[PDB]
């Protein structure tokens, strides 16, 4: 972690989207999530159950969270990530025929062998939720959606 | 929340569709002109047969 | 302040499209004078001063009688969703009427429509169908498609 000006982490469109998000997500629109504002949104969007255990995470950002604090807590977990287009362009270096897919074993080999290495457990933990074909094709195009716009 | 806030969106898809329209329109006009030229030639082949 | 129809937001969020939610929520932004989103009687009175001027206090008091004190846009959207729950889409009703019509086109004659609405246990009455006639295009037997009826119901072209 580092303490720079928060804008450096996010493109203007991305922080604008976070501003929109926070204006929706703050529920009693005092300018701050309190635990009721959170569980109200969680129940309103989600199903009937409510999980006060999530209060043990609201506390993580100290005090009632201002928009600069909301952005800080998202950005510090979000840092070390890159746009969808460059992730698709990165997969293109390995899918030499541009099939839109890599083999499950071949992507496991690619991830485990080189750079700063994944463990096979981390690869299987991707595969436990990533889209996959019983024939073996990892349709990475869909994975780039699931990694940013998805998660069901 | 993102599908909801994603409604906040820029106009680029409409102009992209305008370009797609123009390209398709010009191709279809060329295709119909070539079709009618070939059809008139085919009718002349009927006369020659 | 707040009130909570949790089931209503969840379901009706899934029921609407993001485009339709955009229409609803942006309209509710048009209601509010504040920048936080808190609609209240004075907010609606400024909207009415922009569109439909000089209401009596009865209008705003009746609105507050429906809308329980100050309102956020999610509560407003569910106040609408309560009226909207079980609204069949305009595409579905047009295509159903086109399949029903013997001209396969969605046209209908005045007396044929009157019977169809009223007959075999359907609960309509003479004035009930006359209300539809007043919402209808210019001739009540006029071979008009149901596109006009959905157009006036939705007040939107899609
Ligand atoms: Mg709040
Ligand atoms: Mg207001």
């Amino acid at each position: 972690r580092a303490t720079s000006n928060v804008f450096a982490m996010f493109d203007q469109s991305q922080i604008q989207e976070f501003k929109e998000a926070f204006n929706m997500i703050d529920q009693n629109r005092d300018g701050f999530i309190d635990k009721e504002d959170l569980h109200d949104m969680l129940a309103s969007l989600g199903k009937n159950p409510t999980d006060e255990y999530l209060d043990a995470m609201m506390n993580e950002a100290p005090g009632p969270i201002n928009f600069t604090m909301f952005l800080t807590m998202f950005g510090e977990k979000l840092n070390g990530t890159d746009p969808e287009d460059v992730i698709r362009n990165a997969f293109a270096c390995f899918d030499e025929e541009a099939t839109g897919t890599i083999q499950e074993d071949y992507l496991r080999e690619l991830l485990t062998t080189m750079g700063d290495r994944f463990t096979d457990e981390e690869v299987d933990e991707l595969y436990r939720e990533a889209p996959i074909d019983k024939k073996g094709n990892f349709n990475y195009i869909e994975f780039t959606r699931i990694l940013k716009h998805g998660a069901k | 929340v993102k599908p909801l806030l994603q409604v906040s969106r820029q106009e680029e898809e409409m102009m992209a569709k305008e370009e797609e329209l123009v390209k398709v329109r010009e191709k279809q006009l060329a295709a119909e002109n070539r079709l009618t030229e070939m059809e008139t030639l085919q009718s002349q082949l009927m006369a020659e047969k």
